[PDB]
RNA sequence: UGGGGCGGUCUCCUCCUAAAGAGUAACGGAGGAGCACGAAGGUUGGCUAAUCCUGGUCGGACAUCAGGAGGUUAGUGCAAUGGCAUAAGCCAGCUUGACUGCGAGCGUGACGGCGCGAGCAGGUGCGAAAGCAGGUCAUAGUGAUCCGGUGGUUCUGAAUGGAA
RNA sequence: GUGCCUGGCGGCCGUAGCGCGGUGGUCCCACCUGACCCCAUGCCGAACUCAGAAGUGAAACGCCGUAGCGCCGAUGGUAGUG
RNA sequence: AGCUAUUUAGGUAGCGCCUCGUGAAUUCAUCUCCGGGGGUAGAGCACUGUUUCGGCAAGGGGGUCAUCCCGACUUACCAACC
């Protein structure tokens, strides 16, 4: 017997590439490690990539195994 | 060669029926005389 | 493979330093000739580097690739970096255990003046 | 370690003229030997392993390595990570002492023996033979243990083909029939 | 409650539906939870699979060992999805940060509320040190208010000093 | 004036990586010699580590070709669509 | 004529949607250009299951064995893993 659905976690990307954010602002609320913390960008225990500096969002694909990174340059 | 986990070595001198006495370090307890050897193959 | 295993063993300590933007002192331990390089926070250009491959250091030494060689090298890299003007640096095991020569090279830098 | 020296003198020049190995290091250097004994029946008799562990320490000059279960299997009724194996590995000078113990006091004591078959080479120049007893080694005291625990000893080398390692063994007047 | 008597459902977590931000219904389709661990937690150091090919006492398709290929198809306390070798997987030593007062600034909700969080002050522990640690790979393991019990705290105590 | 080399640390992450043939030892690198002791193995100087270093270039790695593959990859058409 | 909650389901409350007043920044909307992550359509079959088939044919069943046992001439024939 079925008919049960949890909820909607409202996950995904919050701020997109090229946007003026402040420190502490959440960039992407993910579950696994779909993205990876970059420069001046912190990762939470919830894998929630947040900003540590105050600037603009920048998306890239670095590393030898080609993984997505999210960094914020100082503006 | 860790300490106190390896049984001691003693130069063992065992012979053969021909008289093939060989001295090598081993852990036996006694030295017996055998029937065949490398010289008795 | 001793080469590759050493590399993936040093990746964690190496990546953590590059996300810190801290100037590091990377050393290379080999059966002969122990090396040491001071890499800037951009990780592209080095600041200073001394080793026994420079005959000037090994000539006052007995053997190239041992304990006293490490302290002599550690002394050389610390005295040069200070004459260049660098104060705070971070260490680098580089896959090698912080035990002998790696440690020997390390303490020689501290007594000279390199803060770490 | 006299055959260690014998290998480094007579055997090296012996193969440089047959195979013509242009380099000194280009020789089938024997690496290690591992006296293993997949006792396995320790599922109930926990002390069965204790005798076999002491037996390996008695025959070979070192404490053995108690091997667990690499995988859970119900056909033999074992769960992963449980004492079931008893092995050792001689490497270095003490490996030669066992190798000296081999051709002089071990293999001569092989029951019903008139020729050693080297058809148990894995395929990469390494020989992994298995005999049904440890009685060939005089270290066992015959009436001390009520069972002559069989086992399997592997001789690891650096060769490539089987005959490159088979003829390697023949350099010690090894039985071949 | 497809009009009704009958069997299931009700809070919470995962996937699909869901139309490539988020969200999105059905008595639509598969599933699970109402805990567990003092360590499976923190930290420094080391290691990294399954799987078959082959050669081996017992041992043979399926226990142990050696080499090769292979590559994460393994594992990850538990459902599923996302993630993971810089391993979060496996092992060892030392330990208790499973810490206190906060908290820029965001996420998410009508609200109650919930989630993340650099840094600051105090103090602690692992590490040579840089640094790391305010529970556990994440996402379920939970229920408001009132009434009442326990301990602490002169804050109050209807004359005053006390107490209730 | 610079080039040939090796070693280390990076940017860049298969046009970069595999298979294959041939090549490097003065240096350097690797292997290797020895291991009372520092250090170390739930066995083992294998690794970790120290003292060194005869010999070698096999292993390993570096280099030069090879495209037998992987890989990058237009233009045009086609599928789909606002 | 929605969302959330409700002994709630043709009720009600908060929010969205309307209105009037008020105070504010090219504040807001369309278009061009640039900077972004997406994985549905389509394509596709490494992975994930499943597809029927062949083969592999191992697990398995029976005349067949010594038909106490290992084992079998051989094989209906299903067939885990494949």
């Amino acid at each position: 017997r079925n008919g049960r659905d949890s909820e909607a976690k409202r996950l995904g990307v919050k701020r997109f590439g090229g946007e003026s954010v402040l420190a502490g602002s959440i960039i992407v609320r993910q579950r696994g490690t779909k993205f990876h913390a970059g420069a001046n960008v912190g990762c939470g225990r919830d894998h929630t990539l947040f900003a540590k500096a105050d600037g603009k969002v920048k998306f890239e694909v670095k590393g030898p195994k080609n993984r997505k990174f999210i960094s914020i340059e100082a503006e | 060669m860790k300490k106190d986990i390896h049984p001691k070595y003693e130069e063992i001198t065992a012979s053969c029926s021909c008289g093939n006495v060989m001295k090598i370090r081993s852990t036996v307890g006694h030295d017996l005389n055998l029937d065949v050897c490398s010289k008795c193959h | 493979d001793k080469k590759s295993a050493r590399i993936r063993r040093a990746t964690r300590a190496r990546r953590k330093l590059q996300e810190l933007g801290a100037t590091r002192l990377v050393v290379h331990r080999t059966p002969r000739h122990i090396y040491a390089q001071v890499i800037a926070p951009n990780g592209s250009e080095v600041l200073v580097a001394a080793s026994t491959v420079e005959k000037a250091i090994a000539e006052q030494l007995k053997y190239t690739g041992n304990k006293d060689a490490a302290a002599a090298v550690g002394k050389a890299v610390a005295e040069r970096a200070l004459e260049k003007g660098i104060k705070d640096v971070s260490f680098d095991r580089s896959g090698f255990q912080y035990h002998g020569r790696v440690q020997a090279l390390a303490d020689a830098a501290r007594e000279a003046g390199l803060q770490f | 370690a006299k055959l260690h020296d014998y290998y480094k003198d007579e055997v090296v020049k012996k193969l440089m003229t047959e195979f013509n190995y242009n380099s000194v290091m280009q020789v089938p250097r024997v690496e290690k030997i591992t006296l293993n004994m997949g006792v396995g029946e320790a599922i109930a008799d926990k002390k069965l392993l204790d005798n076999a562990a002491a037996d390996l320490a008695a025959i070979s000059g070192q404490k053995p390595l108690i091997t667990k279960a690499r995988k859970s299997v119900a056909g033999f009724k074992i769960r992963q990570g449980y004492p079931i194996g008893c092995k050792v590995t001689l490497r270095g000078e003490r490996m030669w002492e066992f190798f000296e113990r081999l051709i002089t006091i071990a293999v001569p004591r092989i029951r019903d023996f008139r020729g050693l078959s080297a058809k148990s080479f894995d395929g990469r120049g390494n020989y992994s033979m298995g005999v049904r007893e440890q009685i060939i080694f005089p270290e066992i005291d015959y009436d001390k243990v009520d069972r002559v625990r069989g086992l399997d000893i592997t001789i690891t080398t650096t060769a490539k083909s089987d005959e490159e390692g088979r003829a390697l063994l023949a350099a010690f007047d090894f039985p071949f029939r």
